[PDB]
């Protein structure tokens, strides 16, 4: 039932007005996009909502509290989540001991009820033969899920994930799609920012379009579709 | 947990490149002493045994560096594997890295303490013996062949001309000379010069001393000894200890200052941005090494730059840990 | 057009390592500077050892490894911009780009034996005869140190040497064909004229026979600036050193030392192109320059150590200096006849 | 013109990347190399690009064997790797760009080779680019300055390596749009980009291989029907 709102958010790298004056809306179970051309919106006002890229103007909000000021750091303790694109598991870490080094991070839980939680989180993404096997010895499904399950071992809600469709094969696509709806299921905030509109529209219940820096287009991805201006310079069907 | 992740990263690389500058170190180090051994005219049987002595000498700066460069190399490489921006995705702080640094740096900062305490002052004894029985009696071993061989302050120099040792050349000595041709030599001592002259004429009224071709020896091996300020409960202070404790220090400021110089410019050039992380521990080690040099051991103390720079540096190293 | 790219591309990153490695050099001869300032100068030395001694850093020291670093470099960004296959895309071949890259070598090796061998020991000599505001030590100044020689089977004590061109002291031992001495002569300034060495106050004290001890109280060869070494450097002309070598061998060694730079300038960038064929699997700038910055020093350890190393046998200065620096060469060919 | 592959095979560490994989393509016709994840489709591809040697592979041209000679060879015949990134020279303008490739090209005339740059220029509509260099270059301006300065080799095959590289919808019509240009000459290109909806767009047949094997090949409709790749593949 927590809320994540960013509003009047913009930035400027040494001169060049990367993105002006935009405001988007994220609620607990949902699956919410945030799309645009290269470089001109979406990626780079996606960090300022994550906390990585700094806030120039605006403010952004969670469960009704500030954390505009609260970098990437201690944004996960109240329902920060951030899945990268890039292979970030642990190499030299058990799948059972890189989960657990993170969720006794987390000290509202008990000593024995971490063990309880991953071997939890063990059947919930379905891991317990990987228990033992060590980091970057996974395939590429199999390291997704280890990402996933780490991640939310923090108890965070609006899971904000840069790229998930990295490795575009149409049949891998079905399942990470199926996943991100079970983050929704689980009644959690699901923001995505990837560049194949087909399947994150495809999930999406409204998606955030944003080009040259001033939000365009949101709502339901038929009126997306639908959207003249935005066939103008983005889709053109 | 995670704390101990780190600290096995670090160990593999950290204990590796410890062995990879040992080597360097000890290629400069061979570097001066195969130059003493023909500019200096120092004997070649102390060559590997002065490689040896200089190991906790080489010490004083591979280890501050090792655990500077390890910790820069791991932090940058998994800053990279986005391992380090994934730690702070789920919760964590940037405190996790300064305490895994930190509770390793007491590891070396240990072995830094007995190349200071006990390995630093044990070199400084042999450095002042540089092998007696050796250097101030040179036998077979010395060997001018074809050039001088300057001994005690100017007035003794011998120089030679010989085939193996059986027919030598020149002689000479000075110490007002001495000029034999055939000659032999045979330790325990004695410098067997067939045909030859003597003098001793400093003025045209002065003694003048004369020889011939007998064998010679003058059995000569007098065995050299080492001849032929500290803590002081008061807070002395500042004579060396001011570098002496410094070399140890540097073990836990670069620990501290290179944390966040390895995990925020590696976005732009993978080795290029350790470029001014590294540039800094340089200039620091140069400003040291540079203010030991203002009257430095015993008697003349050198003056509160050295700790001075230590701490305009701790307070670099928090500077940056802040933001 | 694609062939001045190459020879462009690779030249201007090897003068970037060149001012990147000797400025550097630099710093600290400068840092060294200030550990011995404050006997007449601190400006004065702290720029006649950095401006005048920045040319001898070079060819004698940074000059392969920026052949090498600077080369290898040089053709890294080019494969990781990936237009080097585009070159071969297109049609242009291996042997094309290497030919490019040795383009650029002879007219940089002529750069190394120009300001080798004339602005080297002139940066050099001078830096070290500005070191007269600082006293004690040798060149024309002296202390506490007494100046020996020998002119032939002769020889000679200087008991201070001064820049006046007199010399304080002198005693010419006049050696007959037998070693016996002829003559203990001392002079309070024998000054030189042209071609003679003026014998003021001479002493031919004769001993042409053992009971011969006349004292001839009155008033050859000897060397004037053609003896004057210094501190023995080494650190000097080719032809400095090739003249000392007939007046036993660590000179010897530095004027084949001297004459391997201008071919080592090039084996480096043979080996660039033997690295740079070789292993190339996709490696980033960080391989290429870690590689690039040991095989420099590879390169130095067997100069530095193995060229002196060879006074054990005692194994000619040629064997000494022309082959460690080719065995670098030996590697290269190795690489370019194994992957290819 | 024509370019054959017949039994192709590569192995890693005796993974075996592809295992007897033959495909054709004619001066003309488009085909493209499409697949799974390192199945086969991406060692394929450079294997007849001549990156990867074949380990019992036959790469032939119209009749002449290629399998054997490099890359530098195979592109003076009439071959043109393009890859997914910029790779224009950025330290050479754009005129001398396309003259340093025409430089190596024998059958071109002193001035008809310089007429060639010119010809090019007007094609690929860059000739308000003339002077310029190539350090920043548009998406869409930079990409047919790389396929023009291909075309000064001489091509009769262009393989075009993941060609919708982070690209747009809006964008993708027009880089499609140069691939239908080529296919109106006498060229034959290769695709294997991951977009399968935009390759399949342009396409006439296709080949798709998985573990190694290929396993469908054909017109889009032809793969999208079938029982194989609906599986594997397409989902
Ligand atoms: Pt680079
Ligand atoms: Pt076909």
């Amino acid at each position: 039932m927590a809320t994540l709102t960013a509003k009047n958010l913009a930035k400027a790298y040494k001169g060049r007005r990367v993105v002006e004056d935009v405001s988007l809306t994220v609620n607990s179970g949902e699956i919410v996009g945030l799309l645009g051309p290269n470089g001109a919106g979406k990626t780079t006002t996606f960090y300022m909502v994550v906390g990585i890229v700094p806030r120039d103007a605006g403010n952004i909000i969670i469960d009704d509290e500030d954390i505009s000021l609260l970098p990437l750091h201690a944004r996960a303790r109240r329902g920060i989540g951030y899945l990268p694109q890039e292979a970030s598991i642990f190499r030299r870490l058990s799948v059972y001991d890189n989960l657990m080094a993170v969720l006794q991070i987390r000290d509202d839980l008990t000593s024995e009820q971490r063990e309880d939680r991953a071997k939890e989180l063990m059947e919930e993404f379905h891991i317990e033969h990987l228990r033992d096997s060590l980091g970057q010895a996974l395939s590429g499904g199999e390291r997704r899920r280890v990402e996933i399950a780490r991640a939310l071992a923090a108890n965070p809600k609006f899971i904000l994930l840069d790229e998930p469709f990295a490795g575009v094969d149409p049949i891998s696509v079905i399942d990470i799609k199926r996943i991100i709806e079970h983050l929704r299921d689980s009644g959690l905030g699901v923001l995505i920012t990837d560049h194949n509109v087909r399947e994150t529209l495809a999930v999406c219940e409204r998606a955030y379009i944003v080009s040259q820096g001033h939000l365009i287009a949101h709502g339901t991805p038929q009126q997306i579709l639908e959207d003249e201006q935005v066939k103008r310079v983005y889709l053109g069907e | 947990i995670i704390i101990r992740y780190l600290v096995r990263e670090t160990l593999k690389s950290q204990l590796a490149i410890l062995f990879i500058l040992l080597l360097i170190f000890f290629c400069q180090k061979l570097v001066r002493i195969l130059g003493a051994a023909v500019d200096g005219d120092i004997p070649t049987n102390l060559v590997l045994s002065l490689l040896g002595l200089g190991i906790p000498e080489m010490a004083q700066l591979i280890l501050p560096l090792s655990l500077f460069l390890g910790l820069l190399m791991t932090l940058g490489k998994l800053y990279t594997e986005s391992e380090i921006t994934v730690m702070h995705a789920c919760g964590l702080s940037k405190a996790v890295l300064i305490k895994a640094a930190m509770i390793l740096a007491v590891f070396t900062g240990a072995v830094a303490a007995v190349n200071v305490m006990w390995a630093g002052p044990w070199s400084s004894r042999h450095q002042d013996e540089v092998l007696a029985e050796a250097k101030a009696n040179p036998g077979m071993a010395a060997l001018a062949q074809g050039q001088f061989q300057q001994a005690s302050d100017g007035n003794a120099v011998m120089f030679i001309e010989s085939v193996n040792g059986n027919r030598f050349h020149d002689v000479f000595l000075a110490q007002s000379v001495v000029v034999a041709d055939s000659g032999e030599l045979s330790q325990q001592q004695y410098v067997t010069l067939n045909k030859g002259t003597r003098f001793e004429g400093t003025a045209m009224l002065r003694d003048f001393r004369i020889t011939d071709f007998n064998n010679y020896q003058a059995i000569i091996g007098h065995q050299a000894v080492s001849a032929d300020t500290l803590w002081k409960t008061h807070t002395d202070r500042a004579a060396e200890l001011h570098w002496r404790f410094t070399l140890v220090a540097t073990v836990f400021i670069m620990a501290l200052m290179v944390v966040p110089l390895s995990v925020v410019n590696p976005r732009q050039g993978r080795v290029l941005s350790m470029l001014p992380a590294m540039l800094l521990y340089l200039v620091f080690f140069l400003l040291q090494t540079s203010i030991k040099s203002n009257g430095g051991k015993g008697k003349m103390d050198p003056a509160i730059w050295m700790w001075a720079i230590n701490l305009l540096y701790f307070a670099l190293a928090v500077l940056l840990n802040l933001w | 057009v694609l062939d001045r790219y190459i020879g462009k591309t690779i030249f201007n990153t090897i003068m970037m390592t060149l001012f990147m490695l000797v400025s550097l050099s630099g710093i600290i001869k400068f840092v060294d500077q200030l550990k011995k300032s404050g006997q007449g100068s601190y400006d004065a030395l702290g720029a006649g050892l950095y401006t005048i001694l920045s040319v001898p850093k070079d060819i004698q020291i940074f000059f392969p490894m920026a052949a090498l670093l600077g080369a290898l470099l040089g053709l890294g960004m080019l494969a990781q911009r990936s237009e080097l296959v585009v070159m071969q895309a297109s049609g242009f071949t291996r042997l094309q780009v290497a030919l490019a890259v040795m383009k650029t070598a002879i007219p940089l090796v002529l750069l190394t034996m120009a300001i080798g061998e004339w602005v080297a020991p002139q940066g050099e000599q001078m830096a070290r005869n500005y070191r007269a505001q600082q006293m004690y030590g040798g060149s024309l100044l002296s202390t506490q140190q007494g100046l020996w020689a020998k002119d032939g089977h002769n020889f000679v004590y200087i008991e201070r040497v001064k820049g006046n061109d007199e010399l304080g002291g002198v005693s010419i031992y006049a050696f007959n064909p037998e070693r016996r001495l002829q003559s203990v002569r001392y002079a309070a300034s024998a000054k030189f004229d042209s071609e003679n060495w003026r014998l003021s106050q001479v002493d031919e004290s004769d001993l042409t026979d053992p009971k011969q001890v006349t004292g001839s109280q009155m008033v050859n060869l000897t060397p004037d600036k053609l003896g004057v070494v210094a501190l023995d450097p080494d650190a000097l002309s080719i032809s400095g050193l090739h003249n000392y070598v007939k007046y036993p061998g660590r000179y010897q060694l530095n004027m084949w030392s001297k004459i391997f730079q201008p071919l080592s300038v090039a084996v480096m960038m043979l080996m660039a192109l033997s690295f740079i064929f070789g292993p190339l699997r996709s490696v980033p700038m960080g391989v290429r320059v870690v590689t690039g910055i040991s095989f420099g020093f590879i390169f130095y350890v067997l100069d530095q150590i193995f060229g002196p190393l060879t006074l054990v046998y005692g194994i000619p200065p040629i064997i000494g200096a022309l082959l460690p620096s080719a065995s670098f060469f030996l590697i290269s060919l190795w690489l370019m006849m194994r992957k290819a």
